[PDB]
RNA sequence: CCGAGGGUAGGGCCCGUGACUGGGGCGAAGUCGUAACAAGGUAGCUGUACCGGAAGGUGCGGCUGGAU
RNA sequence: UGGGAGAGGGUGGUGGAAUUCCCGGAGUAGCGGUGAAAUGCGCAGAUACCGGGAGGAACGCCGAUGGCGAAGGCAGCCACCUGGUCCACCCGUGACGCUGAGGCGCGAAAGCGUGGGGAGCAAACCGGAUUAGAUACCCGGGUAGUCCACGCCCUAAACG
RNA sequence: CGAUGUCGGCUCGUCGCAUCCUGGGGCUGAAGAAGGUCCCAAGGGUUGGGCUGUUCGCCCAUUAAAGCGGCACGCGAGCUG
RNA sequence: GAAUGCCGGCAUGAGUAACGAUAAAGAGGGUGAGAAUCCCUCUCGCCGUAAGCCCAAGGGUUCCUACGCAAUGGUCGUCAGCGUAGGGUUAGGCGGGACCUAAGGUGAAGCCGAAAGGCGUAGCCGAAGGGCAGCCGGUUAAUAUUCCGGCCCUUCCCGCAGGUGCGAUGGGGGGACGCUCUAGGCUAGGGGGACCGGAGCCAUGGACGAGCCCGGCCAGAAGCGCAGGGUGGGAGGUAGGCAAAUCCGCCUCCCAACAAGCUCUGCGUGGUGGGGAAGCCCGGGUGACAACCCCCCGAAGCCAGGGAGCCAAGAAAAGCCUCUAAGCACAACCUGCGGGAACCCGUACCGCAAACCGACACAGGUGGGCGGGUGCAAGAGCACUCAGGCGCGCGGGAGAACCCUCGCCAAGGAACUCUGCAAGUUGGCCCCGUAACUUCGGGAGAAGGGGUGCUCCCUGGGGUGAUGAGCCCCGGGGAGCCGCAGUGAACAGGCUCUGGCGACUGUUUACCAAAAACACAGCUCUCUGCGAACUCGUAAGAGGAGGUAUAGGGAGCGACGCUUGCCCGGUGCCGGAAGGUCAAGGGGAGGGGUGCAAGCCCCGAACCGAAGCCCCGGUGAACGGCGGCCGUAACUAUAACGGUCCUAAGGUAGCGAAAUUCCUUGUCGGGUAAGUUCCGACCUGCACGAAAAGCGUAACGACCGGAGCGCUGUCUCGGCGAGGGACCCGGUGAAAUUGAACUGGCCGUGAAGAUGCGGCCUACCCGUGGCAGGACGAAAAGACCCCGUGGAGCUUUACUGCAGCC
RNA sequence: GAGCUAGCCCUGGCCAGGGUGAAGCUGGGGUGAGACCCAGUGGAGGCCCGAACCGGUGGGGGAUGCAAACCCCUCGGAUGA
């Protein structure tokens, strides 16, 4: 049936993306840990 | 004049709609109307604060002159009446020989191509809008101003009306729709008559659907919900209300006013409502 | 071909009968009340509506076939 | 043809008394109610009195043994739309009339539908009293209904 | 109770005998026929239906008779639900 | 050495189950170390409103070519979406951007909030919506509306000429709109031709023929032709369109009016550029100077913003046109012509799937367009086929049980069973016919029947054309032929009677319940006069609503019919300036601590003193409630009638052993041979009842009951058959489970149901196919039950508090 | 975290074919005028049948599955909430 997993390339950028995460001070938090942690991204990768 | 249908399905043999008779023109002024957001009953947070709604027919909303003070002495002729679907009243198309154009709200008995008028010295005629001191005592009026230069606020839905009981001072006593008996202000501008399509409550809605067509969501009775939902939810099997009736939020709903009772206008109410 | 009639299916009318149920007529001496004929003890009767164990009572309008 | 009477019918208006309710004034210990009384209402200021306000219904006197309509029935007052009828004159058509199975229409009250409206009244119901009982007659309340619009019902001691 | 699936039905049997029938007996208030009661006997047999989830029970039609119990109220790693 | 321990390695089950749709295969010839599996041909089968082709998401080199086979591929592999390397995506016209707005987002101003942050008009962003200029053919192993060929169009810059009051983010017009039905005329596509072009073919008994087979077009600028759309012209007045305005709006007059004129579209033609079949031959070459015509069907697409009617009344903004304002009229704008300029991003490939979403080359999920022909009444249905694409990445045999999917069945015909569960039956079209009841629609396709093909003759009317032929669409009459059978295959109701519940179409427990539940139109109560009530929010602000009591919130009930009775004592709600109770605050009689004293400091009664409660009413479609005992009639029996205690009031109409009735399979009646169910009645209703509505109700229902007919493998009672498995052979090869095991029956014993102890009995060793009685078999640290001073959801006149409101 | 799911908002798209034949409109009758009756035209409807599409009634299979909800046969809606 319809599984749950709808890849969107328009909704994963305008949701986990770069700019949607710093504009919220949480989403500027999940930079700042993932920045700490040492992730090689810090943003999920989509060809656009 | 409202239409039956023959029962040719199970929901037309209720079923009611308008007559549109004294519909002349069947399409809007192109200049007086502009986009009707449907909200759907979701306020700027997006959460419903009005539960229930949505999904009805679009609509354009057409602007309605409801401070008629705004143009005094120019008679304006009834172009045309139309159907306006933001209300249960028709609406009238005026052509100012000023050449602007407005839409009132219809009274009742109001002919296309007639002259109406605004003003102190205007006629007691249907259609015409004078402050309320300025009309004879005992005369049903629709479109009145509460607050003067506020807009047109009691009278508006269709077959109302209000009378003007007597006078007293700056004020003028209002029998409103509702047999309140309110003190207005005399430099409140009013129109003379009763609204028109007074057979609008007849109409009978004849099935689910048409309900849904207004913009009605089904509303689902509390005695139907769970204690989490609802005071009545909850039971097995069936259950009386077992406690004072109640809504969603807990507030007793058979009897319990609400009017704020130090509220600064109840100095201008007379006598609460009948019946 | 038609054809007596036989078969299948569905109707229409009448008759008889049916747990039970509805009032009806009748029946020497049953129980409760007293509605009506006297102004019958609330003048009666009436069509209707509603109520009441029962006769009846009452609202509305009508009749005198009602008294002094 | 010219005249006349009339609550004839329908529409639209409108006028005064009355009762109830609301507001002010004034005022105090009872009012109300009956065969008597109790209910009930009243020191939380009733009743009785004056002024203001709203609302519905019904038309005192005239009024009559009266007048109109085919019957049911019709009553303040004005106006508009309208029926019947009678009288004068002897002008016109020349039996064109009478009745009426069916048909159609009208049809008090009560009742029904959808709306409105609601002062007084009042089935239902409640209470007091009477009473052996009193699902009554008497008394205090009181809902439909009584009113309007439209749409049904079509019965009657619809009787002279 | 770190699980022994819980009624009834179907299927498949198997055993007990306190025997429903068939076989053998004694007593009979056993004339015959047909019954009653008890004793021996478990080899075989012990029907089809209406009603109810029912076991059971009543009822229809038969029958030589339409037996009563055990097998984790036998049998859901055999079915049904 | 044990923690259903942790991490890892290796075992067991096991050469076992399986190897992923039952659409299907076979042979020959190649390649190569090796071939059922790759290549090629031939034959066979499968999809064909797809299993074909073209877009979009999403995937991201998987595309092509060479070279490979360790692993990936469920087997194999020479093959591949695999490995290695090289190659491949070309735009002014397609899509997006340098254009416009939608919800929403953001947000100068402004507002608000401890902080963070929340809002918010404009404005900005935002598209699969608006606007916008390319069609056809050829070329590559791989891209093409992109390269090339032909014929076209757009914008920006500069220039010449002509013309004009030029001029905008400003005013106006326009853009600009729904659902259903639908006219005319075209095209898309298709059918036929005895007309034209073509490699050929004559079989196996006939046919050298009006034979068979194949094809008979696509694109096109100006002009013209047909069909539509859009649109009045003039002038006078002008206070309105937030300045102006010659435009727009309103008023008068003039002529034009169903036209016409102008403007723009589509279709046709058109200079010209293309395409061009089978067959034969090695994608190509031939065919071929290929031919390129006539008739017919004909869209849901085009003309398009057409027309009609309806109610629920149907985005915005820019482009474009118009009006003018600063400014300027050596400029600037409109037109025509010329030259020049024209950027960024996507372009491979897959795309109902082996490349997307499902951990897999997974029978599942995935929006748009094209979707050919014949037949069956129609059609995207169904069968068979074109183009195209496939035979589903294990095979070969064998012909057991048993399982699945399927076919048939003597006599019976529901006897099966909880139940006709399941499977039969019926099955589309035309005509005949058709009941109670009803809200007059319906019930209804009620029921029940008749017809159905192929040939000949006669004939009626329609579309085109022209009025004829010709094709084409509806038919009507007569006479015949064949079969068991003429919707001969495929697709396609079993019917009826009577109850309960819900009026109905609708909605629901994604993944055990689709229902009698939810919703529903409709009735009532209540709240709310607008800065409404109510809801969200700390607030600002939103919603309500750009609504105004014929409106909005809340609540019960649930179309409709006839109806809804008594109780206000308690509880809620509503009304009541009296009375009483009452907090801080006021008052300060009267005391106290200290101090030499002035004074400072504390306690402090009467009395004034809200809401709330008390108290007086009202109020039920507010929460709710609606008795007991004793007696009585001229047969018995039963009590209309009485008597008495109690109540706030003692259950009204109507219903009733009921989705409710315990005793109960109540009693009687019907249906049956027989009826715990069913239906009709009765009424001492354990324990109905009137908007948690009462009693009915035509219609409706994959709801739950009872009955009957039809028809049956459901059964008596089973038999045979088909294919997919099971079975044997080659290939690949799991799993849960498992203390170790050299793992029999009985009767005992034992923690009370023993393979493991005792006694007796039986028993050579190891397998394979089977059946499931046991190993208190596996699975899940029992969901029941208890226990824990464990948890959580829910409730209230439990405690306590908080928001909110007073 | 609303790329599953529930609702709402904005903007588009989709619903073969066949049946029934509402009001209206026209004509005829009717009447003082009417109501009304009949006929044709008309093409209404949470109308009827049935694909796509959306569902998920009953049964069977599947149950270390093709699949952590699937397959086959039946069945519901299908211009509307
Ligand atoms: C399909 C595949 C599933 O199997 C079933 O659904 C069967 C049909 C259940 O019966 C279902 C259905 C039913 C009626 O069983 C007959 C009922 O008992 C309950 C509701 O579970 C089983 C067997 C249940 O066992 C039962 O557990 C019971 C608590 C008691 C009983 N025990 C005493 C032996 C035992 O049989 C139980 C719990 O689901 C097993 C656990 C381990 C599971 O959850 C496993 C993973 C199952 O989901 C499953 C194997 O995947
Ligand atoms: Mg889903
Ligand atoms: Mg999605
Ligand atoms: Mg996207
Ligand atoms: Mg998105
Ligand atoms: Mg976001
Ligand atoms: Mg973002
Ligand atoms: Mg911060
Ligand atoms: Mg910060
Ligand atoms: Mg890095
Ligand atoms: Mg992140
Ligand atoms: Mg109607
Ligand atoms: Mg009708
Ligand atoms: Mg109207
Ligand atoms: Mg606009
Ligand atoms: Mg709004
Ligand atoms: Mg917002
Ligand atoms: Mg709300
Ligand atoms: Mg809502
Ligand atoms: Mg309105
Ligand atoms: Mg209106
Ligand atoms: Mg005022
Ligand atoms: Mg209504
Ligand atoms: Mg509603
Ligand atoms: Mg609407
Ligand atoms: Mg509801
Ligand atoms: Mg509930
Ligand atoms: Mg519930
Ligand atoms: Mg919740
Ligand atoms: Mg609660
Ligand atoms: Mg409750
Ligand atoms: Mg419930
Ligand atoms: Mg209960
Ligand atoms: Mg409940
Ligand atoms: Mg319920
Ligand atoms: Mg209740
Ligand atoms: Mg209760
Ligand atoms: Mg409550
Ligand atoms: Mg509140
Ligand atoms: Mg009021
Ligand atoms: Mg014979
Ligand atoms: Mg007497
Ligand atoms: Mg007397
Ligand atoms: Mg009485
Ligand atoms: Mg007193
Ligand atoms: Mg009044
Ligand atoms: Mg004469
Ligand atoms: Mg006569
Ligand atoms: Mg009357
Ligand atoms: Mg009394
Ligand atoms: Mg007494
Ligand atoms: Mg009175
Ligand atoms: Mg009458
Ligand atoms: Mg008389
Ligand atoms: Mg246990
Ligand atoms: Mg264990
Ligand atoms: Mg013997
Ligand atoms: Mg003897
Ligand atoms: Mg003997
Ligand atoms: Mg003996
Ligand atoms: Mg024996
Ligand atoms: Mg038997
Ligand atoms: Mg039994
Ligand atoms: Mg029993
Ligand atoms: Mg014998
Ligand atoms: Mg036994
Ligand atoms: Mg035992
Ligand atoms: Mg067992
Ligand atoms: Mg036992
Ligand atoms: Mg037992
Ligand atoms: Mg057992
Ligand atoms: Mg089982
Ligand atoms: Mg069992
Ligand atoms: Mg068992
Ligand atoms: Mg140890
Ligand atoms: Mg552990
Ligand atoms: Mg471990
Ligand atoms: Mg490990
Ligand atoms: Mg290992
Ligand atoms: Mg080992
Ligand atoms: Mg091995
Ligand atoms: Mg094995
Ligand atoms: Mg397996
Ligand atoms: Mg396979
Ligand atoms: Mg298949
Ligand atoms: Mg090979
Ligand atoms: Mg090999
Ligand atoms: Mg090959
Ligand atoms: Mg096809
Ligand atoms: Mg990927
Ligand atoms: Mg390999
Ligand atoms: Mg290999
Ligand atoms: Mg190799
Ligand atoms: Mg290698
Ligand atoms: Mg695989
Ligand atoms: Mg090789
Ligand atoms: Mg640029
Ligand atoms: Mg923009
Ligand atoms: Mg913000
Ligand atoms: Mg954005
Ligand atoms: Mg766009
Ligand atoms: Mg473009
Ligand atoms: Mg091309
Ligand atoms: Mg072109
Ligand atoms: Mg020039
Ligand atoms: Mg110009
Ligand atoms: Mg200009
Ligand atoms: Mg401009
Ligand atoms: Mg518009
Ligand atoms: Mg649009
Ligand atoms: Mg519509
Ligand atoms: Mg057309
Ligand atoms: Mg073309
Ligand atoms: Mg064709
Ligand atoms: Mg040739
Ligand atoms: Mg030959
Ligand atoms: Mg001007
Ligand atoms: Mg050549
Ligand atoms: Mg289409
Ligand atoms: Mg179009
Ligand atoms: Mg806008
Ligand atoms: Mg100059
Ligand atoms: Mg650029
Ligand atoms: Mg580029
Ligand atoms: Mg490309
Ligand atoms: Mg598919
Ligand atoms: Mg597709
Ligand atoms: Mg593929
Ligand atoms: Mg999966
Ligand atoms: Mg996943
Ligand atoms: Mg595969
Ligand atoms: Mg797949
Ligand atoms: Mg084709
Ligand atoms: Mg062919
Ligand atoms: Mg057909
Ligand atoms: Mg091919
Ligand atoms: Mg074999
Ligand atoms: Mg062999
Ligand atoms: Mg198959
Ligand atoms: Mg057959
Ligand atoms: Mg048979
Ligand atoms: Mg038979
Ligand atoms: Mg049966
Ligand atoms: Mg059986
Ligand atoms: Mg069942
Ligand atoms: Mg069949
Ligand atoms: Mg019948
Ligand atoms: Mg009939
Ligand atoms: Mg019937
Ligand atoms: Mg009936
Ligand atoms: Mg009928
Ligand atoms: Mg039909
Ligand atoms: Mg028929
Ligand atoms: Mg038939
Ligand atoms: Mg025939
Ligand atoms: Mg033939
Ligand atoms: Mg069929
Ligand atoms: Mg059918
Ligand atoms: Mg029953
Ligand atoms: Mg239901
Ligand atoms: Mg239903
Ligand atoms: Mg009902
Ligand atoms: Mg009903
Ligand atoms: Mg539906
Ligand atoms: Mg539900
Ligand atoms: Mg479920
Ligand atoms: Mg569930
Ligand atoms: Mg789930
Ligand atoms: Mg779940
Ligand atoms: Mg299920
Ligand atoms: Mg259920
Ligand atoms: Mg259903
Ligand atoms: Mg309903
Ligand atoms: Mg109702
Ligand atoms: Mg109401
Ligand atoms: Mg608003
Ligand atoms: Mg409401
Ligand atoms: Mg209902
Ligand atoms: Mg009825
Ligand atoms: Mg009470
Ligand atoms: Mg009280
Ligand atoms: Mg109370
Ligand atoms: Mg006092
Ligand atoms: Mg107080
Ligand atoms: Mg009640
Ligand atoms: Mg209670
Ligand atoms: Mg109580
Ligand atoms: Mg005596
Ligand atoms: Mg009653
Ligand atoms: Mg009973
Ligand atoms: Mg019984
Ligand atoms: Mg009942
Ligand atoms: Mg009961
Ligand atoms: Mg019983
Ligand atoms: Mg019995
Ligand atoms: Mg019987
Ligand atoms: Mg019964
Ligand atoms: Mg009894
Ligand atoms: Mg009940
Ligand atoms: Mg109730
Ligand atoms: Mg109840
Ligand atoms: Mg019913
Ligand atoms: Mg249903
Ligand atoms: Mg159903
Ligand atoms: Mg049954
Ligand atoms: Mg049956
Ligand atoms: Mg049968
Ligand atoms: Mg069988
Ligand atoms: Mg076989
Ligand atoms: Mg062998
Ligand atoms: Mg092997
Ligand atoms: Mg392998
Ligand atoms: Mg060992
Ligand atoms: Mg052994
Ligand atoms: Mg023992
Ligand atoms: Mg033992
Ligand atoms: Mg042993
Ligand atoms: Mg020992
Ligand atoms: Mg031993
Ligand atoms: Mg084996
Ligand atoms: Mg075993
Ligand atoms: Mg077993
Ligand atoms: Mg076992
Ligand atoms: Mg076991
Ligand atoms: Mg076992
Ligand atoms: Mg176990
Ligand atoms: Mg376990
Ligand atoms: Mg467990
Ligand atoms: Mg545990
Ligand atoms: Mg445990
Ligand atoms: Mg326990
Ligand atoms: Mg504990
Ligand atoms: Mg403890
Ligand atoms: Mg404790
Ligand atoms: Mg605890
Ligand atoms: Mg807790
Ligand atoms: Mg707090
Ligand atoms: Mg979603
Ligand atoms: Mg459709
Ligand atoms: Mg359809
Ligand atoms: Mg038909
Ligand atoms: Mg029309
Ligand atoms: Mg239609
Ligand atoms: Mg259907
Ligand atoms: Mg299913
Ligand atoms: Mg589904
Ligand atoms: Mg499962
Ligand atoms: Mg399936
Ligand atoms: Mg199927
Ligand atoms: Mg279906």
């Amino acid at each position: 049936m319809k599984r749950t997993w709808q890849p969107n390339r328009r909704k994963r950028a305008k949701t986990h993306g770069f700019r949607a995460r710093m504009r919220t001070p949480g989403g500027r938090k999940v930079l700042k840990r993932r920045r700490q942690k040492g992730r090689w991204r810090l943003t999920p990768a989509v060809r656009k | 004049a409202v239409k039956k249908f023959k029962p040719y399905t199970p929901s037309r043999r209720f079923m009611t709609v308008a007559d549109f008779s004294e519909i002349t023109k069947t399409e809007p002024e192109k200049s007086l109307v502009k986009p009707l957001k449907k909200t759907g009953g979701r306020n700027n947070q997006g959460r419903i604060t009005v539960r229930f709604r949505g999904g009805g027919h679009k609509r354009l909303y057409r602007i309605i002159d409801f401070k008629r003070w705004d143009k005094v002495g120019i008679p304006a002729k009834v172009a045309a009446i139309e159907y306006d679907p933001n209300r249960s009243a028709r609406i009238a198309l005026l052509h100012y020989v000023d050449g602007e154009k407005r839409y009132i709200i219809a009274p009742d008995g109001l002919q296309v191509g007639q002259q109406v008028v605004a003003g102190p010295d205007a006629p007691i005629q249907v259609g015409n809008a004078l402050p309320l001191r300025f009309i004879p005592v005992g005369t049903v009026v629709h479109a009145v101003e509460l607050e003067p230069k506020k807009g047109a606020k009691l009278a508006r839905a269709a077959g109302t009306s209000a009378q003007i009981q007597g006078r007293e001072g700056d004020y003028v006593i209002l029998r409103l729709p509702s047999g309140e008996l309110r003190k207005v202000h005399g430099e409140c501008y009013a129109t003379v008559g009763a609204v028109g399509n007074a057979d609008h409550k007849n109409i009978v809605l004849g099935k689910a659907g048409r309900s849904r067509w207004l913009g009605r969501r089904p509303h689902v009775r509390g005695a139907a919900m769970n204690p989490v939902d609802h005071p009545h939810g909850g039971g097995e099997g069936r259950a009386p209300r077992g406690r004072p009736p109640a809504s969603p939020w807990g507030w007793q709903t058979k009897g319990l006013k609400t009017r704020k009772r130090r509220k600064p206008s109840s100095r201008f109410i007379i006598a609460r409502r009948k019946k």
